[PDB]
């Protein structure tokens, strides 16, 4: 029975046809099920059938299945069913997550042990925040304070590294949130760098540069020490590091600010 | 060469006194830190524990002169050395008297701290038991610090190869600090930890079990949905208890309708008065 | 100020903004020659009455459209005096600002979660004890309303008002006053800020209400690190403050009386049936009852009614089943206990410490009862006709006094309602309630005209989801009855 | 179009490796064609955003400010940037190229 | 002119004028805009 009931929900998620008492009569599969392969193969393709989401009678189904299937990507031990839900959630159903239960068990979900899940669940409600600012804002402006506070008082790099890609990812998926908040940020960042594993730099740049991408011409008062230290990683470079994302890095920033012609003077060095 | 005498004098008198030797402290305390930074040897040991006599003394009016006390608690703090012990009552003595105004001071001391649940050598870690029980009494001090400060707490409780009364330590102190502190959202990262370290220790059945039962009060209703997950590991030893079946029966079958999640503080405040 | 001849006969600048004079200055002086034995007491009447007028000039329009004119109009005066560090002018204004947007205003006090509750709409009203209104005026409160498409000027207006502040940043001086000022000050500038806000995404438009809620004053000053740390960890308590006030506006106005409670409880529960978990046999369940302490004696006011609660609710514990011996004297124990007979449950006064969870442990014991019919049918029998005796008694059914009145307005008896109530809805409850005299003893009842409260509480008590007995009695109640 | 630029990109970055080894002004004749390739990320952003216009316009002057002063070359860059600016929006660049 | 905004086309007549609107009903006291 285990391998037919797995072949078929792969295969029932697998080919196209043209049904919608299949994934009603799911219900019965994974509330109970105590072996995990079905139960995750039954939610990628519950999550994945019930796309065409318009007629006003079959808006009760998908209603029960959202619900059944978040409590279920909430709630059950393994985390690898977390994350394997998690990734289904994408912006497919994006203009429909916007009921209020599944904002409040989203912000249960928003803090957990594993990072995988930080970096999927923040994505998610960054991609969620501008269409309904009533019920996430605050809490996101709670998360950006803590993420600040970590980023400078911890004297451990695990913590920081993780913060810097917490904020990339806020950044990523707020284009006008964060707006308001860039003097700040763009000023304990780059303390950061000047700082008497690496990889703690490249994902500084990589957020730094992503900043460099939502911010045009506000970036004027603070190009000079970017430029110094980043041709500075890079003229004499000491280690063959992630160069390809940090020239991307340094690309990004003059396109952006309109900054054209004077670094070939005032840094002579620069073309050869 | 004389100054362990001079000074346990100077004790006296600021005992002697009592509240009126607040006019002495300006032209007193920044010699006594000078020389705590110029002294040298085992002394600066006792040197430490009499400074903590004084800080007992006058509650409020030691403000102006603690910033630079923080920066020489941060530089003779040697990691692994008996030195630590004192320096834990230092701690201690300085949260007993400055009491609601000490977050103020408290991301300075955050990291070392941080550090000491791991570089740490003690027999049983009785250092970080100490530690810990000294966190307990931050009460509304540690407001928007949770989030970093939980992490290593519930930390030391997933390792399997800790000392038992230190993990029983850990239970305890994350047990009781929620009669303080706003503990809703927080649910997530500690149900699991809990589900998987309940059957690792027949011992550790009892302390978790009423632990968990009394962080499930902050939560109201919003519980509901994670009772058959824990369900199956309930009664897999054939395990019950009290209050935790008081509290899912009167979640899961009505009670009332405005006795419903409320905010801990809330209750507090009205127990309090 | 309204027709053009008359505005032709007063001066710009003079006249109609010197009402706000007293707040405007530092040292006002109206009179010259005053006596000298009372001076504050002047500014205490002077200030009551130019806050007065204040609020009685923002509403009309004349005074709406002239104080707030292009050019440095006094509303700008108003809003730049806010952020001046004077002790009491900052708790002078907030008193206007409050009383402008009609918010009740908080009790003052150093620490923000008594104040909280001091302000939320849940809070108990004096109208609303029994003889003065006892459910129909409190109801009016807090469940919501029925309208869903009616436009309800009055927030339009609180709108027009609000967008006229927000055009002048008063936001910021807001902030300003909570950061920099005593704490007595700062909760009430933080509470008039997180109501306002609550306004805002309520009926607010978008556009006007899509970048306020982001808080760029006062999230800035929250993360930088070289200002003093005092004001940072004062904003960052702001800011939870801020959250926890939100939350509590999600939280929703919830009932105080049971009998609202219980009716809200009936309703969704037949929605619900509209449209579509442990056995504990014997083990757990001697444990506990061996632990209720209920078995040692029968003196009341040691017992864990928690514990007993939980017994009695627990879903597999029918005595239909199970016939225990134990169970009997513990079942036993509760009959005579909340007998009107025993002079114990009715002769506990009110406001008692432990006595609402007293109230529904019986309601508890009395649905017990219902669900173990079939041999537990003579327990609920004698109870019943008990508390009838009692009505009749209290009601005038003896010659003898005929004069109860201190007996129920003071004493929960007055709850036994209730059980009558967990009675009325479920079918076998009304099959057991025409058993005994009851409906016709109601009826009876509705008869007396000297006698009032009795009505106001047995009227709150019945249900009318199914077409009974029942109906017909509030018929005649509404039609033969007291004015 | 962003796959067709990036074909483009090593199609180019092939002989202007091979030019480059001998000295700078031999290779100005791909750098030009370059500097060609890669403003067609601004046409992209002037077409999709109508908020950066003003400043994408500016820059695009301040950056040809400073090329090679060659009737020839002007020709195409002016050509491929007035793929979406009409002559009567910029009267300062054909006046420069005009004298 | 706050009663004339009542209806979709209305407020559409509206917006052409520089003039804003609540475009959500009063059923759900938090409302998402699509």
């Amino acid at each position: 029975d285990v391998g037919s009931i797995t072949l078929a929900l792969r295969t029932l998620g697998s080919f196209e046809f043209e049904l919608t008492q299949f994934v009603r009569h799911c219900a019965d599969h994974f509330l109970n099920s105590e072996h995990k392969e079905i139960r995750m193969e039954a939610a990628r393709t519950c999550s994945r059938l019930l796309t065409p989401s318009v007629s006003q009678t079959a808006v009760q189904v998908v209603a029960d299945v959202l619900s059944k299937l978040l409590v279920v990507g909430i709630t059950d031990p393994d985390p690898d069913i977390r994350y394997c839900v998690l990734a289904s959630l994408d912006e497919r159903f994006d203009a429909h997550l916007a009921q209020a239960e599944n904002l409040q068990a989203l912000f249960v979900a928003l803090n957990d042990q594993v990072f995988e899940i930080r970096e999927l669940a923040i994505c998610t409600v960054g991609r969620l925040s501008s269409m309904n600012p009533a019920f996430v804002m605050p809490f996101l402006r709670k998360m950006l304070i803590q993420i600040l506070t970590e980023l400078e008082h911890s004297g451990i790099g695990r913590i920081k590294e993780q913060s810097a890609r917490m904020l990339g990812h806020l950044v990523s998926n707020a284009p006008r949130l964060i707006r308001p908040y860039m003097e700040p940020i763009l000023k304990a960042l780059i303390l950061k760098l000047k700082d008497p594993n690496p990889g703690v730099i490249n994902n500084v740049l990589a957020t730094i540069g992503e900043l460099a991408q939502v911010s045009g011409l506000e970036m004027r008062k603070w190009v000079d020490e970017l430029f110094i230290i980043i041709m500075d990683m890079l003229q004499d470079s000491s280690l063959l590091a992630k160069r390809q994302v940090a020239l991307w890095t340094l690309g990004q920033l003059v396109a952006s600010t309109g900054y054209v012609v004077e670094p070939y003077r005032k840094y002579p060095t620069l073309l050869e | 060469h004389h100054h362990t005498m001079v000074v346990q004098a100077i004790t006296f008198i600021f005992k002697s006194l009592g509240l009126k030797c607040v006019q002495f402290l300006p032209q007193v305390m920044p010699t006594f830190l000078n020389v705590i930074r110029v002294c040298d040897g085992a002394i600066r040991e006792f040197l430490f524990q009499q400074l903590g006599m004084l800080v007992s003394f006058v509650k409020s009016h030691i403000r102006p002169y603690m910033d630079e006390i923080v920066t020489l608690m941060r530089e003779f703090w040697v990691m692994n050395t008996s030195i630590q012990s004192t320096i834990i009552l230092l701690i201690e003595q300085i949260v007993v008297a400055l009491g609601g105004e000490f977050k103020l001071y408290l991301p300075q001391l955050i990291p070392h701290m941080l550090r000491v649940f791991m570089h740490d050598n003690s027999p049983g870690r009785i250092v970080s038991i100490k530690l810990l029980a000294a966190i307990q009494l931050f009460g509304a001090n540690l407001d928007d610090y949770l989030h970093l400060l939980l992490p290593p707490i519930v930390k030391l409780f997933d390792a399997p190869e800790a000392p038992l009364p230190s993990r029983k330590a850990a239970l305890e102190t994350v047990d009781r600090l929620t009669e303080s502190l706003d503990f809703t959202d927080y649910a997530s990262r500690i149900i699991h930890p809990i589900v998987r370290t309940l059957d690792q220790s027949p011992e550790l059945r009892s302390t978790a079990m009423d632990t968990l039962s009394s962080l499930v009060f902050q939560l109201g209703k919003k519980y509901q949905i994670f009772i058959p997950m824990v369900n199956k590991v309930l009664v897999r030893h054939r395990i019950n208890h009290q209050r935790y079946d008081v509290l899912i029966c009167r979640i899961v079958k009505g009670y009332t309708l405005a006795d419903e999640e409320e905010d801990p503080l809330i209750y507090q405040h009205r127990m309090l008065r | 100020l309204n027709h053009p001849k008359t505005r032709q006969y007063v001066r710009a600048d003079v006249e109609l903004e010197r009402i706000l004079a007293p707040y405007t200055d530092f040292h006002y002086r109206h009179s010259p020659d005053t006596a000298e034995g009372q001076l504050k007491e002047d500014r205490e009447a002077r200030f009551l009455a130019s806050k007065m007028g204040i609020i009685a000039t923002f509403r009309s329009w004349a005074g709406i459209i002239n104080l707030c004119k292009p050019g440095n109009s006094g509303i700008q005066s108003l809003i730049g005096v806010l952020c001046i560090p004077n002790m009491e002018i900052r708790r002078g204004l907030l008193e206007v600002l409050y009383d402008i947007f009609r918010l009740p205003l908080p009790v003052v006090t150093e620490e923000f979660i008594e104040a909280l509750l001091s302000v939320d709409p849940g809070r108990f009203q004096d109208s609303w004890r029994l003889s003065d209104g006892f459910v129909a005026a409190e109801a009016k409160t807090i469940l919501p309303h029925r309208a869903r498409s009616r436009p309800d000027l009055m927030d339009n207006y609180l709108a027009l008002i609000l967008s006229a502040f927000i055009r002048n940043g008063l936001l910021e001086g807001l902030v300003e006053v909570i950061t920099n000022s005593d704490d007595h000050i700062s909760v009430r500038a933080t509470i008039l800020l997180g109501e306002l806000l609550h306004m805002a995404n309520t009926i607010l438009p978008h556009s006007h209400s899509h970048h306020l809620h982001c808080l760029p004053t006062l999230m800035n000053m929250a993360a930088s690190f070289d200002i003093p740390k005092e004001k940072r960890l004062r904003a960052s308590a702001a800011l939870n403050c801020l959250k926890r006030f939100h939350e509590m506006k999600k939280r929703g106005p919830k009932p105080y009386s049971l009998h609202l409670d219980h009716i809200i409880q009936k309703a969704i529960a037949t929605h619900q049936k509209r449209d579509q978990i442990l056995k504990d046999t014997e083990e757990a369940l001697l444990i506990n009852l061996r632990d209720s302490q209920v078995l040692q004696h029968k003196e009341n006011l040691e017992w864990n009614w928690n514990l007993i609660g939980t017994i009695l609710k627990w879903p597999n514990v029918n005595l239909r089943n199970y016939k225990d011996e134990q169970l009997h004297r513990f079942v036993r124990r509760l009959l005579y206990f909340y007998k009107p007979s025993s002079k114990l449950y009715a002769n506990l006064d009110l406001d008692f410490a432990k006595a609402k969870q007293l109230t529904v442990v019986g309601c508890q014991f009395t649905e017990f009862l219902l669900e173990s019919e079939e041999d537990g049918q003579g327990y609920l029998e004698d109870l019943v006709k008990d508390i009838v005796q009692w009505l009749n008694a209290s009601s005038g059914m003896k010659p003898e006094r005929s004069l109860q009145n201190n007996g129920l307005l003071t004493t929960l008896s007055q709850h036994y309602f209730l059980f009558i109530g967990t009675l009325s809805c479920h079918p076998h409850g009304v099959k057991m309630l025409e058993k005994c005299s009851v409906f016709q003893c109601l009826l009876n009842l509705c008869s007396l005209k000297n006698q009032d409260h009795l009505l106001k509480l047995t009227v709150s008590s019945l249900d009318y989801s199914r077409d009974g007995l029942a109906r017909v009695i509030l018929s005649k109640i509404l039609t033969a009855a007291t004015d | 179009a962003q796959q067709c630029i990036d074909k483009a990109r090593d199609l180019l970055d092939a002989e202007l490796t091979a030019m480059a080894g001998e000295s700078y002004s031999r290779a100005y004749g791909a750098m030009v064609s370059c500097h060609m390739l890669s403003e067609l990320e601004e046409v992209i952003q002037y077409k999709l955003v109508p908020e950066r216009r003003e400043i994408i316009r500016q820059i695009w002057w301040e950056r040809l400010q400073g090329c090679q002063r060659i009737v020839e070359d002007w020709q195409k860059i002016l050509m491929v940037r007035s793929l979406v600016v009409s002559p009567h929006e910029d009267m300062r660049t054909w006046l420069k190229y005009a004298s | 002119l706050g009663l004339i905004a009542k209806t979709k086309q209305g407020c559409d007549i509206l917006k052409c004028h520089n003039w804003d609107a609540v475009r959500h009903s009063r059923k759900h006291l938090w409302p998402v805009v699509p």
